């Protein structure tokens, strides 16, 4: 089988060279067209090129151009596609498709977000109201700048009615929700929690929910 | 009267149908640049 899958990128400061790191080791060796196919959050799907590795031709896009280089070694069997020189709009799922009669052969992918921007723990408020046999329960997220965060509810014990909402955004910052559904025979019997994380900060918020 | 003389040898349906011609031209390669022309073509038979 073709393994295993790509690698991770996070935010770079800018001006610095990232490399993307692209594993498919399914030899095969070395002779087909590793394209890379890209997709932003508008759920299009564009095309950042493919590479040859027999002789060492390149290719290029209209809307990729100067200067994203895909360069090929066969020691290591890894195909490289990060852009110098980027803005913020190359904020996009990077995959990697190999060649055969379609694109059969994907990767996982890998969503690198690139800015010059700062990194915002997150802080949980308590969304409880102040009558019916089930209340949904919830607590909001209000600021935190890179797209890293955690969606809990009791750890593993209460993930049965999780909606998990996209953080759309706006004013530069991301809010999405986390809303569960809890039964009156355990509220307020039960100390419910919700407890959300961000990797990119490293800062850990918690809150108990008490009824008001 | 007068008398009378060529057959009809090359109006017939085999002199008319037996001739060679071609009915699809194949391309291929050996370094894949695209498709097509890429190695390994096909093509399902018709007239």
């Amino acid at each position: 089988q073709v393994q295993l899958q790509q690698s991770g990128s996070e935010l770079v400061r800018p001006g610095a060279s990232v490399k993307l790191s692209c594993r498919a080791s399914g030899y095969t060796f070395t002779t087909y067209w590793m394209h890379w196919v890209k997709q932003r959050p508008g759920q299009g799907l564009e095309w950042i090129g493919n590479i040859y590795p027999h002789s060492g031709n390149t290719n290029y896009d209209e809307r990729f151009k100067s200067k994203a280089t895909l360069t090929v070694d066969t020691s290591s069997s890894t195909a490289y596609m990060q852009l110098s020189s980027l803005t913020s709009e190359d904020s996009a799922v990077y995959y990697c498709t190999r060649d055969l009669r379609g694109f059969a052969y994907w990767g996982q992918g890998t969503t690198v977000t690139v800015s010059s921007p700062k990194t915002t723990p997150p802080s949980v408020y308590p969304l409880a109201p102040a009558a019916a046999s089930m209340v949904t329960l919830g607590c909001l997220v209000k600021g935190y700048f890179p797209e890293p965060v955690t969606v809990t509810w009791n750890s593993g014990s209460l993930s049965s009615g999780v909606h998990t909402f996209p953080a759309v955004l706006q004013s530069d910052l991301y809010t999405l929700s986390s809303s569960v559904t809890v039964p009156s025979s355990t509220w307020p019997s039960e100390t419910v929690t919700c407890n959300v994380a961000h990797p990119a900060s490293s800062t850990k918020v918690d809150k108990k929910i008490v009824p008001r | 009267h007068v008398i009378n003389y060529h057959t009809r040898s090359e109006s017939s349906i085999e002199n008319f149908m037996g001739r060679a011609a071609c009915v699809y031209i194949a391309q291929y390669a050996t370094e894949k640049v695209n498709d097509e022309l890429d190695r390994y073509t096909n093509w399902e038979i018709t007239t």
